C-alpha cells in the first residue's frame, strides 16, 4: 500500500512553468518490482517460521 | 471420398491428378488438383459443420 | 491472438507544446502478453498519436479501441474510432487501424482495408452509453487454410500396405448468398 | 553463403503455443514435433527418385 | 486400458478411485483442495 | 528437492518452457565473420529478445563444419547472454574479432 | 534468385557416380519459374540418372529440423526434459509419475490419440529416423557425444 | 520484467517545453544491476531449500 501510493504520486508532474513535466515514467514498475523483491523475503520469513 | 453434408462426392486418381508418379513400395504422392467441393446442405449443428 | 492472451491498453502522456507554453497530449499504445509460468511480458510501445489526431475526438474524451484475433491472416486487428450516440452511424465513420504481427512488427491499415473490417464488426463497437464486447472477426465463415493432421487411420489387407501421412496443404473458399463453395488440393 | 540458404531463427515458439493449451501430454506428442516451418526465401521443394 | 497403467493395474488402486465416487469424504483434505486460491495457500501458512 | 509430486514438475516444466520461448524466439541483427573469406573461420551472429529494453545474446557457426550442403550440428553453438547496457540506434550494431 | 541467370532454366541438378562423374550438356532437370507460381521442368531435360523428379507446388514449408540451428534446444525440449525430470522422481519413490515421464520418449504399449492407437512407440521423432546430430563424436571422451 | 519495463520507460525524457530532456541515461545498466542483485538472492534462495 505504500508502493503503489509512492508510484501514483510519482506519475504526477512535479516542474511547472515555462518547462513542464518531471514525473518518473517507470513509478509503476518500479513499484512493483519492489513488492515481488519484498515478497521473497516475506516468503524465506515464513519458511524459517 | 468427401461427404460435406448432404451427399457424398468421389474423386478419383485418373481424372483428378495431372502427373502420375513412378511405382514405388516405398511413396506414391498421389497430389490432385483443386477439387469442387459443394458446401451448400452443411448441417450447422452449435453453428459448426 | 494465437491462443495466448494479450492486453491492449491506451496511454496518455502530457507534453508542453510551445507557440508561452501551452499543455498537449501524446498517446501510446501498449500490448504485453501471458508466458508459460504465468507472468506477464514487458509492454511494447507502439506510436499512435497521427491516428487519434487524426480522429476528430472531444476534449476528454477516449477514443474507442476495437480489437480482435482474426486466424486467416495471422493478424491482430486493432482499430480507433470516435465514439458515436448509435450504432448506425459506423457505417460510414472513418476508421484508424493497424496490424499487428506474431513478433510485435506493426503496419498501418490501408482505408481501404480499414473498411473492410468496420462492415463485418461496426455492431461491436461501443457507443456512448452502451458498452459491448468484441468477438473474434471473421468474414461469413472460418475454415482452415489447410488440414494436416488426422483424425482416423486404418491398415490395408493382411497388414501390408497403408493410406499414411496425407494432407490437404491447400484449403479455398468463396461464397455467393446461400452458396458455399470449397476448394482442396489433397 | 553464395549458394547455400542456412537457417538462423525458428517458428517454433510462434506455433507451439496452440500446443500449449492443453497439456504436456500435447506439448510432448509427435504433431507438436511435425510442426513445420517456412521455405528460405524464393524456392521451391523438388523430390528426386 | 487408458487407464491401465493408473488406476486399473493393481487392485489398491482400483478400488481408490471407484470409492471416490460413492465416498470422496474418506479422501477430502481440509488443508489441501485441487483448485484452491491463492488465499487460501496463504492462510495456511499463517497458522502452519 | 525431496517431495516432488506431480504438480511440481509441471510447475517447473513451464518454468523451463518460458525460458524455452525467449530462446527461440531471437531476431538476428547482424553477423562479423572471423576470416577473410567466407569458405573457412566461424560467423558470429547477435540476437535480439522479444521484450522492450531488449537483451542480446550471441553464438557461432564454424564453416570448418560445413560439408555436402549442410552444416553439421556442432558448427553452431548455443546463445551466449550480454550483460552490458546496450540501447543502439535503428539496429545499428555490429560485432567484430 | 529474383533475376535468373539464363532464360531457358532457372536451375539445373544432376547426378553424379563413377561411370559418370561430371557435367553434362541438358543431362539434368532444368526448372523454370513462371512470373505467377509453378514450378515445371524444361522437356529438354535428360531424366536418364533419376527414375522420376516430381515438383512440390504447393508445400511451402518444411518440418522442424532437430540436426539444424536449434537442434540443441530441441533435444532438450523433447529428449533431456522428460529422461531428466524421470530420472529424477524414480530417485525420490514417486513411481506413478515417473513412469508418466518416461512414456513421454517411449511407450512399449503403444500411444492413444483420440480412441486409436498409434503407429508408433518413441514419442521422439529424431529417435524413430535415426538423425546423427554430432558428426564429430571421438574429438573428447564423452558419453553423451 | 519489471526492471526492464521501468528502464525503457526512464529513458523517455520527461521534462518538455523551452527545457528539454530528463531521461535517466543510466536506466538499463541500474535495471541489470537490479536483477543480479535479486538472482544472488534467488541462488541463495534455491540453496536453503
Amino acid at each position: 500500500a505504500s508502493r503503489l501510493a509512492g508510484a501514483a504520486a510519482d506519475l504526477v508532474p512535479n516542474i511547472f512553468g515555462f518547462a513542464g513535466g518531471g514525473s518518473r515514467w517507470g513509478a509503476i514498475a518500479e513499484a512493483t518490482g519492489y513488492v515481488m523483491e519484498f515478497s521473497a523475503n516475506v516468503m524465506n520469513t515464513e519458511a524459517d517460521k | 471420398i468427401v461427404k460435406a453434408g448432404g451427399k457424398e462426392q468421389t474423386f478419383t486418381a485418373d481424372k483428378d491428378v495431372s502427373i502420375q508418379p513412378s511405382p514405388s513400395f516405398d511413396e506414391m504422392n498421389y497430389q490432385f488438383n483443386a477439387l469442387e467441393i459443394d458446401g451448400s446442405g452443411l448441417n450447422f449443428i452449435n453453428n459448426s459443420a | 491472438y494465437k491462443s495466448r492472451l494479450y492486453l491492449l491498453w491506451l496511454e496518455q502522456k502530457e507534453i508542453t507544446k510551445q507557440t508561452q507554453t501551452e499543455t498537449d497530449y501524446r498517446y501510446e499504445l501498449k500490448l504485453a502478453h501471458i508466458r508459460y509460468d504465468g507472468t506477464w511480458n514487458t509492454p511494447i510501445t507502439f506510436d499512435v498519436n497521427k491516428k487519434i489526431s487524426e480522429l476528430k475526438l472531444e476534449k476528454n474524451r477516449a477514443p474507442g479501441l476495437y480489437c480482435a484475433g482474426y486466424q486467416g491472416e495471422d493478424t491482430l486487428l486493432v482499430m480507433f474510432y470516435n465514439q458515436q450516440d448509435t450504432l448506425d452511424s459506423y457505417k460510414n465513420a472513418s476508421m484508424q487501424g493497424l496490424y499487428i504481427f506474431a513478433d510485435m512488427a506493426s503496419k498501418d491499415m490501408t482505408p481501404e482495408q480499414s473498411n473492410v473490417y468496420r462492415d463485418n464488426s461496426y455492431q461491436q463497437f461501443d457507443t456512448n452509453n452502451v458498452r459491448r464486447v468484441n468477438n473474434r472477426y471473421a468474414e461469413d465463415y472460418e475454415i482452415p487454410s489447410s488440414v494436416s493432421s488426422r483424425k482416423d487411420y486404418g491398415w490395408g489387407d493382411y497388414y501390408l500396405s497403408m493410406v499414411y501421412n496425407g494432407d490437404i496443404p491447400t484449403i479455398n473458399y468463396k461464397a455467393a448468398s446461400s452458396d458455399l463453395k470449397i476448394y482442396i488440393s489433397p | 553463403w553464395q549458394s547455400y540458404r542456412t537457417r538462423l531463427n525458428t517458428l517454433f515458439a510462434r506455433q507451439l503455443v496452440a500446443r500449449a493449451t492443453t497439456g504436456i501430454d500435447t506439448i510432448l506428442s509427435m504433431e507438436t514435433q511435425n510442426i513445420q516451418e517456412p521455405q528460405l526465401g524464393k524456392g521451391f521443394y523438388a523430390t528426386f527418385v | 486400458f487408458i487407464d491401465w497403467d493408473k488406476y486399473n493395474k493393481r487392485y489398491s488402486t482400483w478400488a481408490g478411485v471407484s470409492q471416490l465416487v460413492y465416498y470422496p469424504e474418506n479422501y477430502i483434505d481440509p488443508t489441501m483442495r485441487i483448485g484452491q486460491t491463492k488465499m487460501m495457500d496463504a492462510l495456511l501458512q499463517s497458522v502452519s | 528437492q525431496s517431495q516432488l509430486n506431480a504438480d511440481t514438475v509441471e510447475d517447473a516444466f513451464m518454468s523451463y518452457l518460458t525460458s524455452f520461448e525467449q530462446v527461440a524466439n531471437l531476431k538476428v541483427i547482424s553477423a562479423y565473420h572471423d576470416n577473410i573469406n567466407n569458405d573457412q573461420g566461424l560467423t558470429y551472429f547477435i540476437g535480439l529478445s522479444e521484450t522492450d529494453a531488449g537483451e542480446y545474446y550471441w553464438r557461432s557457426v564454424d564453416h570448418s563444419k560445413f560439408n555436402d550442403g549442410k552444416f553439421a550440428a556442432n558448427a553452431w553453438s548455443e546463445w551466449h547472454k550480454i550483460d552490458c547496457p546496450i540501447n543502439p540506434y535503428k539496429s545499428t550494431i555490429r560485432p567484430v574479432i | 534468385d529474383d533475376v535468373p541467370l539464363n532464360q531457358d532454366y532457372h536451375a539445373k541438378v544432376y547426378m553424379t557416380f563413377k561411370k559418370s562423374p561430371s557435367d553434362g550438356t541438358w543431362w539434368g532437370p532444368h526448372f523454370v519459374r513462371d512470373d505467377k507460381g509453378i514450378v515445371t521442368i524444361n522437356p529438354k531435360s535428360i531424366l536418364t540418372h533419376f527414375e522420376s523428379v516430381n515438383v512440390l507446388n504447393n508445400i511451402s514449408s518444411e518440418p522442424m529440423d532437430f540436426s539444424g540451428a536449434n537442434s540443441l534446444y530441441f533435444w532438450e525440449l523433447f529428449y533431456y526434459t522428460p529422461m531428466l525430470v524421470a530420472q529424477r522422481l524414480l530417485h525420490e519413490q514417486n513411481f506413478d509419475e515417473a513412469n508418466r515421464w518416461l512414456k513421454y520418449v517411449w511407450s512399449p504399449s503403444g500411444y492413444i490419440v483420440h480412441g486409436q492407437i498409434q503407429n508408433y512407440q518413441w514419442n521422439v521423432r529424431p529417435l524413430l529416423e535415426d538423425t546423427s546430430w554430432n558428426s564429430d563424436p571421438l574429438d573428447s571422451v564423452d558419453p553423451d557425444a
